[PDB]
RNA sequence: CGGAAGGGCACCACCAGGAGUGGAGCCUGCGGCUUAAUUUGACUCAACACGGGAAACCUCACCCGGCCCGGACACGGACAGGAUUGACAGAUUGAUAGCUCUUUCUCGAUUCCGUGGGUGGUGGUGCAUGGCCGUUCUUAGUUGGUGGAGCGAUUUGUCUGGUUAAUUCCGAUAACGAACGAGACUCUGGCAUGCUAACUAGUUACGCGACCCCGGUCGGCGUAACUUCUUAGAGGGACAAGUGGCGUUCAGCCACCCGAGAUUGAGCAAUAACAGGUCUGUGAUGCCCUUAGAUGUCCGGGGCUGCACGCGCGCUACACUGACUGGCUCAGCGUGUGCCUACCCUACGCCGGCAGGCGCGGGUAACCCGUUGAACCCCAUUCGUGAUGGGGAUCGGGGAUUGCAAUUAUUCCCCAUGAACGAGGAAUUCCCAGUAAGUGCGGGUCAUAAGCUUGCGUUGAUUAAGUCCCUGCCCUUUGUACACA
């Protein structure tokens, strides 16, 4: 039928399962400590998540 | 008896405050206290490209977040605790009480 | 906990519970005079203040919309029922809180008053509200395709160093 | 638009005791995070509140992966001549 | 913009006006006659009706291939 | 602006040098070529291991194909005597896509057929823009009010001189009072057997255990004091402070005693400007374009890596200061079990040469990895100047891991093949103190993953304490037929 070529690629791993949270891009992807979000991103909210510059 | 209290702040005279209103608050009551035990922290370093685009020159950020913990051991029940730790606090401190 | 993740992650999910917030109420409660939020976190008591400018335009029909905003944590978080609470404060001297005047500007040039004449009328109420110096930059097109940048600047106002992370706040 | 009536009046129910509800923004989700006691696709219910929209009946906010419906007072009449129910019964934010 | 080949047409329903009276025999009786089998599937009793294809018969919607 | 002059400054400049590149191989990006597609942005500093871009799918924006509406809404019919949905079969097919040809079952006012219309777009437009970043400009520069001058554009303040990294001050003065910037300020480093504290950190003593001839060692075992070694908090400490000189003896400068420091490094950073780059980061967007046979969604395969050539950043060598084989012996930044998430770091015990396979546990982390048994270093053989046991490019055969899937070799392990390269021309890059250079370890991208990048740590120097010679930068004077300069 029409549902099993929708939906029937395997995403539980690659690059292809994760994107940013805001841009839903699939670029500059900042995994670390599980933010999934870009790097683009977290720029203009660094200091909402709490990130500062101090060296 | 042997209980944990852990201190966790982001700020570090949110933190030193009510590391020692603790001491404060326990010593009216007047039962054995353990000094609070300074442990390294933990800083969280994290290094982008500061242009949105791949065009000009290169350079990069520091982001920064230092955590601290401090730990400071009671000899007491759970009754005493339970009182002065309603007390004089403050978001920007992440209190975890341990009975054991 | 359940899942216990390590104090790394602790604090790193409690900025992006934050952050989320930040932008969901600059979205929705902005036209009522959003100025920010603040969570005080108890034991099974989640309480989060709006400071907002206008709290009687907040609260709205007897309180429905401070109703519908505690759903939505309720639901969009995960948390359980009663476990947040949501509350409406005043915000003392509103004119020197800049994201409170962004959107006063905003809203000024969206309701076709001319840019000029919408950027002298904040900044004679800002110095009425006891501010030492602002800065005051509209960019984009202007009277033409071209684009165009305005700087009408008074005061003593700063720019280097570490004070500019406590004594200016920028929207 | 052919989701069946099997999933249609469980989620006006579901608008109705909460005036708003939330719903992660991913069209390839069988379940609700919210509703996974029922089956209830997501991709056919983000076109569900949009139709609620689209004659004026529920707002709309995002949180960046969120769509937020608020119901209008245009929506509770429109639930009472849909579901048949009282006048008496009240969403929970319209109750204190 | 214009294309070569010839596009695909959409496939026609086959729309049975009274589909119905064709699963029951009216008798001057007080008895109904079912020509068409009864399916044992769960989902469906003795209500739903099944296929009468050229070649053997089948359960439309239920996805259970019977042969004779 | 000057191939005009006078001052001051800089290893993105020189001097004296170091390591290099360009010379050889390989990796990566660009140009060109080719292809159905080899998607595209960016072209001196300010493009070319740059879009965090280490592309099997996705990413993908490209091509060959194949499906779907996920066209909501408002309006005309069509419609419960049914508007309309899916479905196992035979061929179709790439898929058992009812996607289509035959052929009926099935859902039930939701629907489908047309018009407006909206949505979607990694479609165009950064010479329309927002926002962000970079550069001018790491230089010390920039501006108001009052008053003075000139009809005026403008100018004085913003300076003749001295001093400084500095428009840094002193001092003069139709200028005075001021403002941004510099400085100041934040973090780190370093010195305090002074204060607080530690059973997730250790030290010292007691008592044993093991061994050797009272004593010595043990990450072997439990106790009481302590913070010297571990940690982070409050304070202190350094100020040209003291001395000898230079200097209006003012600003300040050099040397010396004493002292852990008598210039640590980074962050922030002014006015104005580019029509610098980004619409392919956005549910940032004006305008233009498509929108049902879609430039929208999704699936199969390929490609972005393609190869007569050139260029850019890089890794490995050209060996004896070394290659190899053993033994010895030392680090710090960190990180580690995931809302969606299906995927963590590892001790220990077996199997196999190894890649790796199997069992049990610990660690959500000062607890386990870990006392992080790192390279480097040190010691002892072989080789013997041989394109040689240098070198490891190319290539054959086999064995393992992750993944649905590795062929265009994803990676890893074994055997074998053993090219150029004998210190690199014109020319050119970076740097003066733990610095360069050598060397390894963490993080990013990672299911499989470092020739890149971001930090950490080890070994550890030669040269120089000056200059405008070149490249440039900041003031003053001068001249201009330049003012997109």
């Amino acid at each position: 039928g029409h549902q099993q070529l929708y939906w029937s690629h395997p995403r539980k791993f690659g690059q292809g399962s994760r994107s940013c949270r805001v841009c839903s891009n699939r670029h500059g992807l900042i995994r670390k400590y599980g933010l999934n979000m870009c790097r683009q991103c977290f720029r203009q909210y660094a200091k909402d998540i709490g990130f500062i510059k101090l060296d | 008896h042997r209980i944990r209290i852990t201190l966790t702040s982001r700020n570090v005279k949110s933190l030193e405050k009510v590391c020692a209103d603790l001491i404060r608050g326990a010593k009216e009551k007047n039962l054995k206290v353990k000094g609070p035990v300074r442990m390294p922290t933990k800083t969280l370093r994290i290094t982008t490209r500061k242009t949105p685009c791949g065009e000009g020159s290169k350079t990069w950020d520091r982001f920064q977040m230092r955590i601290h913990k401090r730990l400071i051991d009671l000899h007491s029940p759970s009754e005493i605790v339970k009182q002065i730790t309603s007390i004089s606090i403050e978001p920007g401190v992440e209190v975890e009480v341990t009975i054991a | 906990m359940a899942v216990q993740i390590s104090k790394k992650r602790k604090f790193v999910a409690d900025g992006i519970f934050k952050a989320e917030l930040n932008e969901f109420l600059t979205r929705e409660l902005a036209e009522d005079g959003y100025s920010g939020v603040e969570v005080r976190v108890t034991p099974t008591r989640t309480e989060i203040i709006i400071l907002a400018t206008r709290t009687q335009n907040v609260l709205g029909e007897k309180g429905r919309r401070i109703r519908e905003l505690t759903a939505v944590v309720q639901k969009r978080f995960g948390f359980p029922e009663g476990s947040v609470e949501l509350y409406a404060e005043k915000v003392a001297t509103r004119g020197l809180c800049a994201i409170a005047q962004a959107e006063s500007l905003r809203y000024k040039l969206l309701g076709g008053l001319a840019v000029r004449r919408a950027c002298y009328g904040v900044l004679r109420f800002i110095m009425e509200s006891g501010a030492k110096g602002c800065e005051v930059v509209v960019s984009g097109k202007l009277r033409g395709q071209r684009a165009k940048s305005m700087k009408f600047v008074d005061g003593l106002m700063i720019h280097s160093g570490d004070p500019v992370n406590y004594y200016v706040d920028t929207a | 638009m052919l989701m069946p009536k099997k999933n249609r009046i469980a989620i006006y129910e579901l608008l109705f005791k909460e005036g708003v509800m939330v719903a992660k923004k991913d069209v390839h989700m069988p379940k609700h995070p919210e509703l996974a006691d029922k089956n209830v696709p997501n991709l056919h219910v983000m076109k569900a509140m949009q139709s609620l929209k689209s004659r004026g009946y529920v707002k709309e906010q995002f949180a960046w992966r969120h769509f937020y419906w608020y119901l209008t007072n245009e929506g509770i009449q429109y639930l009472r001549d849909y579901l048949h129910l009282p006048p008496e019964i009240v969403p929970a934010t319209l109750r204190r | 913009k214009s294309y070569t080949t010839p596009k695909k047409n959409k496939h026609k329903r086959k729309k049975v006006k009274l589909a119905v009276l064709k699963y029951y025999k009216v008798d001057e009786n007080g008895k109904i006659s079912r020509l068409r089998r009864e399916c044992p599937s769960d989902e469906c009793g003795a209500g739903v009706f099944m296929a009468s294809h050229f070649d053997r018969h089948y359960c439309g919607k239920c996805c259970l291939t019977y042969c004779f």
